[PDB]
């Protein structure tokens, strides 16, 4: 049970075909996480988590109503 | 008002527990100490090694030895001893100038974020901005930046312009939209339609060059005036 | 155009210093920490060159992506907006920027891989036309794009009817302005003068770090072995006194130099990450930050280590 990376051979999590958003950055976009039973995986990252937008040139998106956050910095 | 004080008071709460429950909320602060003292335990050991010097403690160097063996002896701890400061204090001002780095932002904050209201994007924080309330920590500050995220959209069909008599209209403030009747002017960040009258709109010119216009009743304030 | 990151080099120091030898790293083992608080400082980089790149290019929660129906009212980005017919998807003018670039030591691959950077500028370029700026003060909000316009005049005081009334005029003004950049692309090889230059003066240092294996800081020679070979335990003691002195002390001035570098780079870093934060996302206010003139909006594009904004 050895994965073959860009960064180098890497022994002992399980590879998977999921992309999640990333946990352990290892190298080359694979980053580890330990989602289960429970098995240290390694998986190519999801770049965020997709989106699309619909754009149709006539037609806008307004926001009827708010948040008011807080943000430590 | 009310609503608003509320959606304020209880993002306050959260924050609490957001630390209270959390120290690596602090990662940052957390490691500038850490480093600090990383450096100097890895400073205070070096006074161990011995550098190939032939003993650790200077004493029992000069006890033991004859000058002319003292001497030659002494120098390897010293000119080690010495370098390991030149590194310990070129560490210091690379680090002590990447603060210098961050004391310079959070001075800008201080002053653009709090005495004023930021309109530098996601400088104050992810979300429109409207307010902070720093806060001392140790050796470093933190802010708590209100900002304000719009949040359910709605479709709607929208045109650039209004012919009303063959001149344009064009929105004075925020987009024309409609619903599939009604067109309304409205302002862009929140939803308020508005029925278009004059105050809303400015002419410019007429129609045919403006491209996506649409026929409308551009509402005139005067006329019911008029009524007498 | 800004650097980024630099490449992430890794360089251990025992084996540097002493190559291959029990003699040699047993010397090695009482100049105490140096080597173990170099690889410390080595690292210290090579981490925050993964947090810069983490921190110019992501600033999307998601990655959008474009419509395949493409009217932007006769702007024409097609020169922009990413191609699938390279492996992997790279608008034009993404590639050029790619052509026109040119002992213990590693250099570790970045997080992110220049395919995955093509995926965000590809996002935020593609979320800059659809959502107007929304999508940096929550989620993208589709707009109708020459209805954006409009309100990036307004910004600069020009009133909208400047739009709508010009609005083909402009196109053109456009579509050919951004026809340009090309040639100047493909016709300058100082356009990327600053990216160029960085890579070079890091591969300037370790031609420079290496050649210091051939010298002999006073010590009958170079190779390290061929005094352990040849002289004696009691000899070779201070010749390779010498030699593991002087390699060390040439891997310090090194290491300095990144150190140094690097905090540059983190510089530029921040200065991106500001525009990409305001330039790009919102409209900028600030008289020539964003390049000159009354800035209307930014169109980000990744270079090999570096990125290149079109205002
Ligand atoms: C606007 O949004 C806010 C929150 O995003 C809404 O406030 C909540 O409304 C629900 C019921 O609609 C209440 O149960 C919650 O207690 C409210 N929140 C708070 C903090 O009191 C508000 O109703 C929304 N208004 C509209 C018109 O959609
Ligand atoms: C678009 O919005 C307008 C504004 O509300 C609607 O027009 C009015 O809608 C209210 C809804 O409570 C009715 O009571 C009024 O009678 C409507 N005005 C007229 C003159 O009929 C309109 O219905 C909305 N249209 C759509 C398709 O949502
Ligand atoms: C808006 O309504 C106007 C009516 O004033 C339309 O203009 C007419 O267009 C038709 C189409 O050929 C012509 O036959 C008429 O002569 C035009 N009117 C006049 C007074 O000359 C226009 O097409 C409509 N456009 C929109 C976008 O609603
Ligand atoms: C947008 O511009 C692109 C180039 O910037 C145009 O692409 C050319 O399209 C013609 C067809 O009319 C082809 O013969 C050329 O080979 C294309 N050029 C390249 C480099 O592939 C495109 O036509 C324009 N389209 C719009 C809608 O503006
Ligand atoms: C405004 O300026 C632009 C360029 O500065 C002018 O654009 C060109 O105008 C000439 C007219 O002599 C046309 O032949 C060209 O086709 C225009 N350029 C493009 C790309 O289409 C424009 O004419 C100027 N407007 C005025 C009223 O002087
Ligand atoms: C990924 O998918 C391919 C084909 O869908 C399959 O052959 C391979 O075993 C999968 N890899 C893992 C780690 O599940
Ligand atoms: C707007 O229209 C699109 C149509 O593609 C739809 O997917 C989207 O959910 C709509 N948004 C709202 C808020 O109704
Ligand atoms: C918008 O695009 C549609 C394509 O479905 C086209 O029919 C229409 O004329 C366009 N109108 C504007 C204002 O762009």
């Amino acid at each position: 049970n050895v994965f073959q990376t860009r960064a180098g051979c890497l022994i002992g999590a399980e590879h998977v075909n999921n992309s999640y958003e990333c946990d352990i950055p290892i190298g080359a976009g694979i980053c580890a996480s330990y989602q289960t039973s429970q098995s240290i995986i390694a998986y190519t990252m999801s770049l965020g988590a997709e989106n699309s937008v619909a754009y149709s040139n006539n037609s806008i998106a307004i926001p009827t109503n708010f948040t008011i956050s807080v943000t430590t910095e | 008002q009310k609503l608003i004080a509320n959606q304020f008071n209880s993002a306050i709460g959260k924050i609490q527990d957001s630390l209270s429950s959390t120290a690596s909320a602090l990662g940052k602060l957390q490691d500038v100490v850490n480093q600090n003292a990383q450096a100097l335990n890895t400073l205070v050991k070096q006074l161990s090694s011995n550098f190939g010097a032939i003993s650790s403690v200077l004493n029992d160097i000069l006890s033991r030895l004859d000058p002319p063996e003292a001497e030659v002896q002494i120098d390897r701890l010293i000119t080690g001893r010495l370098q390991s400061l030149q590194t310990y204090v070129t560490q210091q001002l690379i680090r002590a100038a990447e603060i210098r780095a961050s004391a310079n932002l959070a001075a800008t904050k201080m002053s653009e974020c709090v005495l004023g209201q930021s309109k530098r994007v996601d400088f104050c924080g992810k979300g429109y901005h409207l307010m902070s309330f720093p806060q001392s920590a140790p050796h470093g500050v933190v802010f708590l930046h209100v900002t304000y995220v719009p949040a359910q959209e709605k479709n709607f069909t929208t045109a650039p312009a209004i012919c009303h008599d063959g001149k344009a209209h064009f929105p004075r403030e925020g987009v024309f939209v409609s619903n599939g009747t009604h067109w309304f002017v409205t302002q862009r960040n929140f939803y308020e339609p508005q029925i278009i009258t004059t105050d809303n709109t400015f002419v410019s010119g007429n129609c045919d060059v403006v491209i996506g216009i649409v026929n409308n009743t551009v509402y005139d304030p005067l006329q019911p005036e008029l009524d007498s | 155009i800004l650097p980024v990151s630099m490449t992430k080099t890794s360089v251990d120091c025992t084996m540097y210093i002493c190559g291959d030898s029990t003699e040699c790293s047993n010397l090695l083992l009482q100049y105490g920490s140096f080597c173990t608080q170099l690889n410390r400082a080595l690292t210290g980089i090579a981490v925050e060159q993964d947090k810069n790149t983490q921190e110019v290019f992501a600033q999307v929660k998601q990655i959008y992506k474009t419509p395949p129906i493409k009217d932007f009212g006769g702007f024409n980005f097609s020169q922009i907006l990413p191609d699938p017919s390279k492996p992997s998807k790279r608008s034009f003018i993404e590639d050029l920027l790619f052509n026109k670039v040119t002992n213990g030591l590693t250099v570790l691959p970045p997080l992110l891989t220049d395919e995955m950077i093509a995926q965000y500028t590809s996002a935020l370029l593609a979320g800059t036309i659809t959502s107007g700026w929304t999508f940096g003060a929550g989620a993208a909000l589709q707009i109708p794009f020459a209805m954006q316009m409009a309100y990036r005049f307004n910004g600069i005081g020009v009133t909208q009817n400047v739009l709508y009334e010009n609005q083909k005029l402009i196109a053109n003004q456009f579509n050919s302005a951004i026809g340009k950049i090309q040639d100047s692309l493909s016709s300058t090889a100082s356009a990327l003068g600053k990216l160029q230059d960085v890579v070079n003066q890091n591969a300037q240092a370790l031609n420079t770090l290496v050649k210091q294996l051939s010298s002999n800081f006073g010590a009958i020679s170079s190779v390290l072995n061929d005094i352990l070979s040849r002289l004696d335990p009691p000899e070779a003691e201070v010749q390779i006194d010498r030699l593991i002195t002087g390699r060390l002390q040439s891997l310090q001035t090194y290491v300095t130099q990144q150190l140094i570098r690097a905090a540059e780079i983190r510089a530029s870093a921040n200065l991106a990450a500001t525009k990409m934060s305001e330039c790009v996302l919102g409209q900028s206010k600030r008289v020539d930050f964003c390049g000159k003139g009354y800035h209307l909006m930014s169109f980000p594009q990744s270079a090999p280590h570096g990125v290149v904004f079109l205002h």
